């Protein structure tokens, strides 16, 4: 698994590939491991599948409680609370084998400087977090090598488009080093998922326009 | 205990005839709900799941435990099955449960009477539904408005005379405020809670109206 | 004592009175169920087990309350069992105990009056049971028909005189609709009818709503 | 106190005298049940345990849920000792225990009395046993029959005249409708505690045979 | 509170004054027990522990409960320590503390009237005990003889100007169904003795022909 | 331990042998593992003798308690579903090793068809079950070499008495392969335990003819 | 064991083998392994033949619970969500040896397009599942060859009855290259069971069909 | 240990030996194992003392409660049935090392037969029960020894005189095969202990009878 998320001037940016494993069997092509998981906020898990998707599910249904019970949504920092909690309670599961690690992305409206108020949030299994103050995070197994192609590609995210395709190019280094993530399935029309966050919300991006980024980084790299 | 049940039952009812009235209706984009409410930030008018909404009449506190509870129920239903699962029949059924529990064994009974109100999902051709429970437990839905609160057969009266379905969002407002006024015993912006099940929007139906959108839809 | 459990009963008793009335009767095909109720959505007659079927007067909540413990009690001993070890009887004798327990001891009793109807398993040759368990814990067997809430002595008198064993679903929904206009005119918008039809495989409630109820009216 | 528990006693007293009449009565081959029971599926007289059966007046579903505690006590007794082990006077003595607790401590006291039957193992010589419990606890053991529910003093008093000791099953059947009307299939419910069957006494006379027993 | 208390005094006062009788008094063999008892299953006078038995007059089903829970605390005692370690004056006063309990705290009082007796262990001189528990939980000790139920007066009467130390079996059991008759046969009656003499269980049960021979003859 | 039952047209029978052991130890000769519990049924059980007795006397309670209460018996269904809900119950105490395994053999009165009311019930340790359309089944440390017997014999069973031959022949075939199953002792006279089941209910087979049956079959391998 | 599911225009399809063992031993023939659930619901289940039956059983019953409270019937995702949790909730069972995976199929009647409501659903022993949007599915110890062999197969699929046929070849080629799948056994007459679910609800297929398909296979492979 | 018991027209006898051991210390001499339960019964126990000596406590007070309670003494089954529960309520601690194992003699005065009233029940360490037919039976380190030494000498019992004879010679052989059996002490005069019971009920045999007896075995084999 891989899924990554990066900064670009005015929004936020995450994407995940469609892999789904046991071993080194392939058990899933189309899955989805990102998600909107409120009007701002979109969640990327990974690891076991059951616990990842049953933690953005209760997480979605959270946040839209304390919304609903107090006419006010939460605080970014307190969403990002609400997840670190969640994580650390299921260290115990996690260390038997049960393990899920988010990556969230999201659009702080009450944030000073509407330029940057886009929030990268990352975890780890004790449920420690990282505000990331350098633009790009990854989470999964191929989550070194994406990392290690954005710090070569960060530089040319100047608006949502670069920024998409630069992000869809790091999960293409990282299905290409790695067995568990997916790379773009040319026979079968499966991409990688991702959504985009600005201030007009968080939208998932039209699977067309992931089919053309990335055939157009294969083509990038066949010349 | 006919005692008991007859002072309670007036203590309810002289409870919610002394509280300012709500009014929710039909209309062809969904549901409005419309009240008096002086306040800014406390709010008689309220969402409790993706197509359905919830009005109150009564005890500030009390409506608003109902309201907490309620949201409670619909969001543990929603995360045990599917969000498609929860429907306003349910939550009308759970408040009137809850309701004839309270008015039987608390030490007061609750002096509120409520409304839930449940529109189609997107695309999707479903007549509005509304629900009446009150201080008891009895519960009774109705095809087009449902008035709570204050002296409600001058307000109920002026809408049966008044009511038009598939209105405009504009005229079923005005109407809506002219049966209002009708029972008042001084209304504008300042003075009102307004909010609508919106049938268009895609996901989350409730929407309020405040402001300038508000005045904007009073002057028609 | 006996002025609070005098004062039980009449509470009950009024709420009862108070309430649109019921009717459940044996015909040709099994049980039916016919209930002046305005309302879309909320059902006074309900499915409790595959052969087995419920209908209630008086507050909604209560008789509510008593129907899910009823489809619970069923489901419950089904699973421990067998479908086939869930009998009208055994639904009919617990809600006897719950209303027994209920108009004793809880804070306040129950304005409800409940029936339960029993056809025959597919292909087996058994005629139908109905029971009447009133707010107190009462039980009574039933051969014929069973009237709840509301007015009942113009309704039960009607049905004693129009009354005929093995009638068409037709002619048991004309007899029904007209001794409950005795009582407590009446359209597709203000009734609610159902039938346990013992020719269904399995599950043998069903509903009769809109254009196959005018229908039958005619 | 004094004054609530008369209160009670005349609730279960007077609740007990508008219901339907039950006898019992011992006789050459066991014990004989003979209740006024129009119903076709509720039943106010049940076995118990192997040789010990069951007949209660009164208020349905209050002795209902005193014959299924009953047989839950005797099944229990059964299992964790010996079947052997389980007989009438200890099902009595529940019975009276029980009710007293009733009596005392519910909402509402059981409008409901009891008898308990028991008859010989099969193979042995014993004289039946027959005990009634009111709705108050009290206990009474009596020798030749047992009357429940409604106006008991016509019928004991047509028993008392007319009852004879090792009646056949017709003498004794015969006898008890008599003393009842003081009657038809559709209107008896009639079953007997049988000390000729090997182990489990209780045996229900119905329809077609009960019929061929009262003609005669 | 004290209209309640005299309530139930009376309530139970009254109770065991319309039931039957029964008289417990010392002989030369130990402990005789006479009660009047119509039943033939049904019992009054029982057996607590080695050496010490129980009667009872009123209500059965109360007596009933608790002489089981005298036969459950002395069997819980006397395997907890050991059998010595049971004695009539220790149930005599564990039935003192249950009645009062249940006298100020149950939904009714029980209308019971207790005896406990106990003699002595076999081979040893002591004399026998007797313990009177009323339904308040007052407790008595007696030296010669306990009556219990209905009007007590005139069998206590009979008894004290009939009574003898060292009687024999046949003169105390025709002093006591002499004393009940102020106030008859085999089937009217049921009696059980403590009998200083047996080695271990000293309750026995006299019934049928053995106790209609040694009634008048 | 060998208990066999089979079908037969109208009825069904069951048998078992009389050999209890711990380890090479014969430790009882005359021992009872077949168990009427009830009117139409029987019970036999292999294992560790205690929890073999503790579920037939405990189940055979169960379904006569529920027949007191609700004034009719169980379904063959509930009856089967009652028995496994007890095996799955006992699952934790039979992996310390305190295992049985049951085989329910009844008559089933509400089938359509008076010869397809024959009823015999198989189960595994954690209270799977199966109804056998076969005709025969077996349980036990000899239950393989029954079964393989019953497997060749089957085709002969035309009634009752027939159909307890071949039962005894298995339980012999068992007992011949498996030292932990008893064969017929004719010194002591003693010999396997048998329930018949028809529309008339389930009675003991007598002592003398499964004597008989033995001493056919010891002559006819002689 | 091996289950097979696959959508067809305006429909879905389940088939599932009839073989039970213990070890190597057979121990089950006959077994049934696919159930109707819900009017337009069926599940497989393979694993642990107790838990699988207690599986289907119990989630029958939480379906139609539902649909008596709340007269309505659970959404599809409803449940789906139900199973899930009653997986996950055996998921330590499973550890300690009583694991049973499901196979869910169904037609859900609140789809948009009537002919592409067909709906196959597969779980993990956490409980984990995937809404298959790639035509077909399997599960058991063959489920690789059944996966395999549809994976050529699934292009003559046009209608039901094709379906039908590609999954009864798919049981076929996995009880060809596993021995806990039992293939068609032509001298009992014993075949593999099939659900067919459409707009009109969920059917059993009739044995005949099915036999008739088998056939046809075995000719085609000779 | 060796507790014996066997019938003998009319009644039963029990006889126990004397040794109590840690290992391979004798720790004690003059121990009884063999415990008058009712007027009708007795038991002897094997294994850890502190348990073997609660087991008897314990059961007596639970046979003397129900007859206080109940007005009439437990049936035998009853009194078998309550025996099995307690040692399956010790297997627990069993398992552990505190293993106990009774053995039980009584005369069933509600018996049909009056010389065929004696009654000898065994027991395993589950609870298991065992009503013997075959006249005798042991329990402890020495069981073997003596239960071949009864199969060869029951036939001579005749009277209550020769019963409790071979019940001595039995505790002879057990302890000259097994060190944890105590034989009769001649220097310090301890013999084994034994209990009679008849229709007059439960009597412990006098020591001076045992010590002739044990004295006519020793002379009769040098
Ligand atoms: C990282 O590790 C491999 C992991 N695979 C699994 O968890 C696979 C997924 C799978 O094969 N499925 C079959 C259909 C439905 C699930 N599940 C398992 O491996 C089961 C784990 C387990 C083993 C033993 C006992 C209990 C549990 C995976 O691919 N995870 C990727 C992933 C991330 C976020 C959301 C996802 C949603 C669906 C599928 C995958 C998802
Ligand atoms: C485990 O397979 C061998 C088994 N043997 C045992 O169970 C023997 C039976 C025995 O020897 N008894 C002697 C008197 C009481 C029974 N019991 C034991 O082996 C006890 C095992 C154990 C040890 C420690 C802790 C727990 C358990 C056996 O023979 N089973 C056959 C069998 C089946 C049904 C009913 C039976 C009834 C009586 C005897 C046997 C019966
Ligand atoms: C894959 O694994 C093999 C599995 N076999 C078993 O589970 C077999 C089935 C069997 O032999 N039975 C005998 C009569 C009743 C069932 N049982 C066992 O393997 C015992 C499991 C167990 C052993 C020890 C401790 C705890 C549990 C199997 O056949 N599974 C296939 C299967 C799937 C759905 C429904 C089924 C219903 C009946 C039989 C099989 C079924
Ligand atoms: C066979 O097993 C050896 C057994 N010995 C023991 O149990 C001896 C008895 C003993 O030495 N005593 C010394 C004074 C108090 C008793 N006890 C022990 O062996 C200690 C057991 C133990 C070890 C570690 C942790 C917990 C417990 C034994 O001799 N048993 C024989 C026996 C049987 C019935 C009644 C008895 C009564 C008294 C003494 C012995 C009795």
């Amino acid at each position: 698994t891989t899924i990554v998320a990066l900064k670009y001037p005015g929004g936020v940016v995450m994407a995940g590939d469609r892999r789904s494993t046991q071993g080194n069997m392939i058990s899933g092509r189309d899955v989805r491991k990102v998600y909107i998981t409120d009007d701002y906020t979109a969640t990327g898990i990974a690891g076991t599948a059951a616990v990842a998707v049953e933690f953005a599910r209760l997480y979605a249904v959270e946040l839209e409680h304390y919304e609903k019970l107090e006419g006010v949504p939460l605080t970014f920092a307190g969403k990002i609370n609400r997840l670190a909690i969640m994580v650390r309670g299921n260290l115990a599961a996690a260390m038997q084998g049960l393990l899920a690690l988010p990556l969230l992305a999201g659009y702080d409206i009450h944030a000073s400087d509407p330029q940057s108020a886009g929030r990268i949030v990352s975890f780890d299994a004790a449920g420690g977090w990282n505000i990331e103050e350098e633009g790009y995070q990854a989470v999964g197994s191929g989550s070194l090598f994406a990392k290690s192609s954005m710090k070569k590609l960060y530089s040319q995210v100047t608006d949502g488009d670069s920024g998409l395709r630069v992000a869809v190019e790091a999960l293409y280094d990282a299905a290409d080093d790695d067995s568990a993530t997916g790379g773009p399935d040319l026979v079968r029309g499966i991409f990688p998922t991702a959504v985009i966050i600005d201030a007009d919300g968080a939208v998932d991006v039209p699977e067309s326009r992931i089919a053309e980024l990335a055939r157009a980084i294969i083509e990038s790299r066949s010349g | 205990m006919e005692q008991a049940m007859r002072e309670r039952s007036e203590l309810a009812r002289k409870g919610i005839a002394r509280a300012k009235s709500v009014v929710a209706l039909a209309y062809a984009g969904g549901v409005l709900f419309v009240a008096e409410n002086p306040s800014r930030s406390l709010q008689k008018i309220s969402e409790l799941y993706d197509r359905v909404g919830f009005a109150a009449a009564g005890k500030f506190n009390e409506f608003d435990n109902l309201r907490r509870g309620g949201i409670q129920f619909a969001d543990t239903r929603g995360y045990a099955y599917d969000r498609r699962d929860v429907t306003g029949r349910q939550l009308a059924n759970v408040y009137a449960q809850t309701l004839g529990t309270i008015f039987t064994e608390q030490a007061k009974p609750y002096e509120v009477e409520l409304c839930v109100a449940e529109v189609a999902h997107y695309g999707e051709t479903k007549r509005p539904e509304l629900y009446r429970i009150t201080y008891d437990g009895s519960i009774a839905d109705e095809p087009h408005f449902v008035v709570m609160g204050g002296t409600t057969e001058p307000i109920a009266n002026a809408l049966k005379e008044s009511y038009a379905e598939n209105a405009s969002l504009t005229d079923a407002l005005r109407i809506a405020v002219a049966a209002l006024r009708a029972g008042s015993a001084t209304l504008g912006v300042a003075s009102l809670e307004v909010a609508v099940l919106d049938a268009n929007r895609p996901r989350r139906a409730f929407r309020r109206i405040t402001g300038s959108a508000l005045q904007a839809l009073l002057v028609d």
